[PDB]
RNA sequence: AGAGGGCGUGAAACCGUUAAGAGGUAAACGGGUGGGGUCCGCGCAGUCCGCCCGGAGGAUUCAACCCGGCGGCGGGUCCGG
RNA sequence: UACCCACCCGACCCGUCUUGAAACACGGACCAAGGAGUCUAACACGUGCGCGAGUCGGGGGCUCGCACGAAAGCCGCCGUG
RNA sequence: CCCCCGGAGCCCCGCGGACGCUACGCCGCGACGAGUAGGAGGGCCGCUGCGGUGAGCCUUGAAGCCUAGGGCGCGGGCCCG
């Protein structure tokens, strides 16, 4: 607890993160998610295939 | 004075540098790449008669 | 054991001999700098004085 | 020596072998038996993208 | 101001022969590209020994090779080798064979051809199987070289059987203190 | 108005300054050539506040412009005649120049040598 | 083979130079001096060169025979051309290519060509 | 040769290698191996277990000649003969059983490892094995003895 | 003889004088600019060139096409050897 | 960028032993040239190359007055070891 | 019928392949870059000498030395006037 600050995220929060600064790890890559062929590419095998999929 | 001054090798080595020396010596490219102005000899194993002997 | 053709024979003055002897398998051996060089440093070692103080 | 006999000047020897013998490799890779079992290319270099 | 520990980041492994002769430059030319190319693991395998060093890929002794091609159902495939065929003076019905390797010491050239087989080369092969269809990949014993008897982990620590360097064996070499429990102790 | 380069990029260069080494300047027994300080309470090796600097591999030139002349050409060494004709076709990339111990002859004979097939020369007007 | 050439001439080769962090191949018929594979003159068995004439006008046209090499002294054969730039340009394009005959160096050898007719002409002002 | 040496790479390197703090002096151990008793016990106990004391029993102006005694193993004896002599055999239809003289090829014993072919043979050689003896005997064969 | 009898070359420390600039916190130094110099690149417009094209001027011979010859390339009938 | 000068900010003298050096710790006026991990033998492991249950290498021998040679080549000597 | 790239006219072309391909070359992605003692790697960093090689350079001026002369390299140093 001394080293962090946590709290409940709100949806407005979610949405900032993911969009704004959200890179997907992909081949032990940080690769910028600009098209969502990227998300369903690695996580196409749970239901999640697009960038919205990822914030639900 | 007794410094190792000479050198040794397997026979078979300094047998095998020689066929790698005489089979570069066919190959113009590799000769002419040592600058041997090899450019109107007629043929590259060039052999002559037994009356220069 | 590659293929080994025929090489003419010069006369004493230029032109072709109807001598055509063949190319000895030698000149198929490997080439091998590699070995050139190295079998070649250390056999010039040998032909050289002490050098001492 | 030549390589199927002795050199009978020397007591044993025999020409070396090859570690390969088509020592030429460009034949190899456009012959139709490599070409057949290839994987297609890849070759649409990929800048990197921008993140806007 | 990050966090990781940079001490075994780079990856300690050969990726090119060490070595000077064109020769095994020259079909490391070749399986520089099947390797990237083919989904063979094979070549991958192939490729990744013909970097090694002389005491990493050892001999295959001619008997071995028997003994790896007699087992039920690898017959009609070729042994594959990225090393020498030595000879095996103890052993006489020789199968016929289909090898490839770097090399093979003259005699088990003609033990070979003799009984009907045929040998390769590693650019032969690669327009055999391209792909090392219907191929066997073996190897000599790593642990073979006399040099692995003196590793462990110690002489003279307990029941922990290793040979120490001595300058020559015998009598009055190293049967003493440590080693018959009359004289000290023995371990 | 001689041999426009092919490409004129804009040659930036993080530092123009050379590197002189620690205390250079106050003993004369001490070139300015660097070497790297190895003292345990060295000032400079220990890379302490205002002190000179060091240098670094993260110091240096762009791989596009590096070994760049201000013009844009890189220098070939070309020391007779016949090592002109090298640049024959590499030449508006970069460029000729004459080496120091050319007698003043043929240090001619390369000048409208090169003239004539298009090799700018960076000493061309030089020994007359 | 070439090939095998290639890897004793890489380095350790009386004709390359190695200055001010280039390199270079000052072989007879090489096209822009490289020191390469592709463009290198003796290690190939189908060669194409292009050099200047020696009278001082046109340009001649090296092609290498492969009917017999290690025979030097005919294996290779040469022609010249004295004709306008743009039917001299377009008589090496149509040597090198509708001949199959290494349409590597089929635009190298263009300009070389043209490279060459530049270095005939008025010298300057 | 002198050029690729670490002592190359160590020009401007102050202490050469051999660090500041403990200087490389001449002798800090001892000179060769001494002190194996003292000081220097951990190794030459841990490393060397055996080395210090008598053992056994003298026997002074030994000779090797008197015990010289090679060996062969069952494992190459037809490798001693030229292979068309076993070749030459099995076959011929008479119990040829070739003499091998294990004398003849420099050996004075004869032991037992390893496989033999199902082949007679007559083996001279001095001194025998017993496995040796039963996998010739029992491969059909005699052993026979030389002085 | 800017090789003069311990005389080839003739460095640095150090000193002499000429030139230029400075000068109460010993000097020296790192970063950043500014001012002045010695020169260096220029220009007595540096408007840099290179295609292709269009237009207007002027000049020599062809390319396109066939015909004679030479020389290659590749090809297959492996046809003949 | 380098010559001189100016300014604002920064800035203690290096080498060394040391828990700690700008030290009221020691070496150091300045400048030139010289100047310190070498060879031999013996192990050990790693690596490259030849051959491979073998493989040598020495001493000898056979071939030169060496120009290059006191080299290279060859010898059931090659296995006495 | 739905035909041939010596021509579909080409964002895909498997019929032939870069300028690019020094294949120990070139190229695209990411991540990361404190350092004594010490280790390792790379040094078209430098010094002297030999076997090669540069149809190298040189009394139309080599080595060395000197330079407020133009520059290249992160730098060792290097090239020019
Ligand atoms: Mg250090
Ligand atoms: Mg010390
Ligand atoms: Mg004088
Ligand atoms: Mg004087
Ligand atoms: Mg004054
Ligand atoms: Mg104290
Ligand atoms: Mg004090
Ligand atoms: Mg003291
Ligand atoms: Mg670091
Ligand atoms: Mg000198």
């Amino acid at each position: 607890e001394p080293y962090i600050a946590w709290g409940y995220p709100n949806l407005k929060s979610v949405n900032e993160l993911i969009y704004k600064r959200g890179y997907g790890k992909i081949n032990k890559k940080r690769i910028a998610l600009t098209d969502n062929a990227l998300i369903a590419r690695s996580l196409g095998k749970y239901g999640i295939i697009c960038m919205e999929d990822l914030i639900h | 004075t007794w410094r190792r001054w000479h050198r040794r090798v397997n026979t078979t080595q300094k047998r095998y540098a020689i066929c790698s020396a005489l089979a570069a010596s066919a190959l113009p490219a590799l000769v002419m790449s040592k600058g041997h102005r090899i450019e109107e000899v007629p043929e590259l194993p060039l052999v002559v008669e037994d009356k220069v002997e | 054991a590659c293929a080994r053709p025929l090489i003419s024979v010069y006369s004493e003055k230029g032109e072709s001999s109807g001598k055509n002897v063949t190319l000895p398998a030698v000149f198929k051996a490997p080439i091998r700098p590699d070995i050139v060089n190295f079998v070649h440093t250390n056999l010039r070692k040998n032909n050289r004085q002490p050098y001492a103080v | 020596g030549t390589w199927r006999k002795a050199a009978t000047l020397k007591s044993n020897y025999n020409l070396p072998m090859h570690k390969m013998l088509n020592t030429d490799l460009s034949r190899i890779l456009k012959s139709p038996e490599i070409q057949r079992a290839l994987r297609a290319p890849r070759k649409k270099i990929h800048r990197r993208v921008l993140k806007k | 101001g990050v966090d990781i520990r940079h001490n075994k980041d780079r990856k300690v492994r050969r990726k090119e022969p060490k070595s000077q002769d064109i020769y095994l430059r020259l079909l490391v030319k070749l399986y520089r590209f099947l390797a990237r190319r083919t989904n063979s693991t094979f070549n991958q395998v192939v490729l990744k020994r013909l970097f090694m060093s002389r005491t990493n890929r050892p001999p295959l002794s001619l008997s071995r090779m028997i003994r790896k091609m007699k087992l039920p159902g690898r017959e009609g495939k070729t042994a594959v080798v990225v090393g020498t065929i030595t000879d095996d003076v103890r052993v006489q019905e020789v199968p016929k064979l289909k090898v490839c390797a770097l090399r093979v010491s003259s005699r088990a050239r003609s033990r070979i051809l003799k009984a009907g087989g045929k040998i390769l080369t590693f650019d032969q092969l690669a327009l055999d199987s391209p792909k090392g269809c219907g191929t066997v990949l073996l190897s000599g014993p790593r642990k073979g070289r006399e040099v692995y008897r003196h590793f462990g982990k110690a002489p003279g620590t307990p029941h922990s059987h290793t040979k120490p360097y001595v300058r020559s064996k015998g009598r009055k070499f190293e049967r003493a203190r440590g080693r018959r429990a009359s004289r000290g102790y023995k371990n | 108005a001689a041999l426009r380069p092919l490409v004129k990029p804009k040659i930036v260069k993080k530092r123009t300054k050379k590197f002189i080494r620690h205390q250079s300047d106050r003993y004369v027994k001490i070139k300015r050539n660097w070497r790297k300080p190895r003292g345990i309470d060295n000032r400079v090796r220990r890379r302490f506040k205002g002190q000179i600097l060091m240098p670094n591999i993260g110091y240096g030139s762009n791989k596009k412009t590096k070994h760049m002349l201000p013009s844009g050409f890189r220098k070939f060494l070309v020391h007779n005649v016949k090592e002109l004709e090298v640049l024959l076709m590499c030449n508006k990339s970069y460029c000729a120049e004459i080496a120091h111990n050319v007698s003043s002859k043929n240090r001619k004979a390369i000048v409208e040598r090169a003239a004539q097939l298009a090799i700018r020369v960076t000493n061309p007007n030089a020994r007359l | 083979s070439a090939h095998l050439q290639w890897m004793v001439v890489r380095n350790c080769s009386s004709f390359l130079i190695k200055r001010n962090k280039q390199t270079y191949s000052t072989e007879p018929n090489n096209l822009k001096a490289r020191n390469s594979f592709r463009y290198n003159g003796l290690i190939h068995h189908k060669t194409v060169g292009v050099e200047p004439a020696a009278d001082g006008k046109g340009v001649v046209v090296v092609i290498k025979r492969r009917s017999g090499q290690r025979k030097p002294a005919t294996s290779y054969v040469r022609t010249t051309i004295n004709k306008n730039a743009r039917a001299t340009l377009s008589s090496i394009r149509h040597m090198i290519r509708k001949n199959k005959y290494r349409p590597d160096l089929r635009m190298a050898a263009i300009r070389r060509a043209s490279a060459i007719l530049r270095s005939q002409k008025p010298v300057m002002v | 040769p002198s050029r690729l040496r670490k002592t190359r790479k160590l020009r401007g390197h102050v202490s050469h290698g051999h660090g500041r703090i403990g200087k490389h002096r001449k002798h800090p151990g001892g000179r060769g191996n001494a002190g194996g008793m003292h000081h220097h016990r951990i190794n030459f106990d841990k490393y060397h277990p055996g080395y210090f004391g008598k053992v056994g029993m003298r026997h002074y102006h030994l000779k090797r000649n008197q015990s010289f005694c090679p060996t062969v193993n069952l494992d190459k004896l037809w490798t001693l003969v030229s292979e068309q002599t076993r070749i030459n055999a099995a076959k011929n239809k008479t119990g040829a059983a070739p003499i091998i003289d294990v004398v003849r090829s420099g050996y004075y014993k004869v032991l037992g490892k390893g496989k033999l072919p199902k082949q007679p043979v007559i083996v001279k050689a001095k001194f025998f094995s017993r496995r040796a003896e039963e996998k010739i005997k029992g491969v059909g064969g005699a052993c026979v003895l030389v002085a």
